[PDB]
């Protein structure tokens, strides 16, 4: 039953998937994976082509006769032109925010948080820094009061994340829909009482004349915006810090100023960016890598693998913090490219800049990897600031 | 694998 090349939820693969990605790229760069019921593309050029062609590779699987479950019809699962009013509304609301004000308040918040954590013997960088920091950032950016971070919140997030892998665990589907419904209730409460500033108040202000109805598709889109904004930067910050501490000489290069944060942050996104897989429905027979991809089949762009493709990046398995050029796919391309990438970069630059003021930072225990093959990150990263 | 929040 085991796949001869790639088992994304095998614990040995979860510990370090990149050698497996590399062997797959070298052997079958366009690979039919029976368990995933999908082609897997591990090369940068093929992944770019998939993301740039919505008429051929669709996010709306209703077009290949798969119904969209409740909570999931949204900006993420519509193609142009159906997607375009929502996409333009979200772009307009995001661009109306003051990124300079956000950077100022996140810089203060990060310094305050790390000063408190430096008073501890050690701490978990994921739960005690990253999740606190990114929940603050996304709720301030949207303009809403944050949810309580209790046990139920954590279990809903785990259920939602695990449902991204529901093709390999069918029982994960219904808990994931319950988690999205839970966060939809949160979004509806926010929409009923918008605050003075933020993405959500501007969405409400821009809705008249946008071509977007204030309906469940909008609610699902705002949920996904919030949930990605909370989780994906946390996944990245943990991956990035873990890579810096594990790579000989990498942290000292930043401490000494031998490399700048601009190229370093981009190289960390290329090296250990959290999004591993972007799936699309094939709407027309297409040849990729000499393989006959058929209408009605699913293709998956393994962009984590693509970002270590030697055809695109010389010495791709090395963390080269001054890497130039660096055309990584970490924020996607085309009609569904990341709407939060400027906020995410601010979070990364702020966090790394703040950590560099504690040069003695070091691991205080083993990292723990989340058992997720689609969105990759850590559940624990024990740390001391020295 | 579906990247859907
Ligand atoms: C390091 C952090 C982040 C990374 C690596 C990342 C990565 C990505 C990627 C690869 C996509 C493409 C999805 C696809 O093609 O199906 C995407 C889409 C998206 N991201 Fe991000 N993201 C990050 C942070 C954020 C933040 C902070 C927000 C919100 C403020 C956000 C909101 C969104 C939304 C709403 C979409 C869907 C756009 C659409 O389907 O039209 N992301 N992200
Ligand atoms: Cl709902």
């Amino acid at each position: 039953h085991t796949d001869p090349l790639f088992s994304p939820l095998d614990p040995a693969v979860l510990a370090d998937p990149y050698p497996v990605y590399r062997r797959l790229r070298e052997t079958h760069p366009v690979y039919w994976h029976a368990g995933l019921d999908s082609w897997l593309m591990t090369r940068h050029a093929d992944c770019t082509a998939i993301l740039r062609d919505p008429g051929r590779f669709s996010t709306d699987f209703r077009k290949i006769d798969i119904p969209t479950p409740p909570t999931l019809l949204s900006l993420q699962t519509l193609d142009p032109p159906d997607q375009t009013p929502l996409r333009h509304l979200a772009l307009d609301a995001v661009r109306a925010q003051d990124l300079d004000a956000l950077r100022k308040e996140l810089t203060l918040f990060a310094d305050q948080l790390l000063d408190e954590l430096a008073d501890r013997e050690s701490f978990d960088f994921i739960h005690d820094y990253a999740d606190v920091f990114t929940l603050r950032a996304i709720t301030r950016f949207i303009g809403v009061e944050p949810p309580e971070t209790d046990e139920a919140f954590a279990r809903f997030n785990d259920d939602l994340d695990h449902s991204m892998d529901a093709q390999l665990d069918p029982d994960a589907e219904e808990p994931g829909l319950r988690a999205r419904a839970h966060f939809n209730d949160l979004v509806r409460s926010w929409l009923g009482d918008p605050g003075p500033h933020g993405v959500l108040p501007d969405v409400v202000r821009l809705l008249p004349g946008s071509g977007v109805e204030a309906d469940d598709v909008l609610v699902n889109s705002v949920r996904a915006f919030f949930h990605a904004g909370f989780e994906v930067p946390s996944r990245f910050l943990g991956n990035a810090l873990a890579a810096l501490l594990a790579t000989p000489g990498a942290w000292e290069q930043l401490v000494r100023g031998d490399v700048g944060l601009d190229t370093a942050v981009e190289e960390l996104i290329r090296y250990v960016g959290p999004v591993q897989a972007l799936a699309r429905a094939c709407l027309q027979d297409t040849e990729l890598g000499g393989m006959a991809v058929k209408e009605g089949q699913v293709v998956t762009a393994l962009i984590g693998a693509a970002n270590r493709d030697p055809d695109q990046f010389p010495d791709p398995e090395t963390l080269r913090l001054d890497r130039k050029p660096n055309n990584h796919l970490g924020f996607g391309r085309g009609a569904h490219s990341c709407l939060g990438l400027n906020v995410a970069r601010i979070e990364a630059h702020v966090t790394l800049g703040a950590l560099l003021r504690h040069p003695g930072v070091r691991s205080a225990g083993e990292p723990v990897v989340r058992p997720n093959g689609t969105l990759r990150g850590l559940s624990r990263l024990p740390l001391t600031l020295g | 694998l579906r990247y859907l929040h």
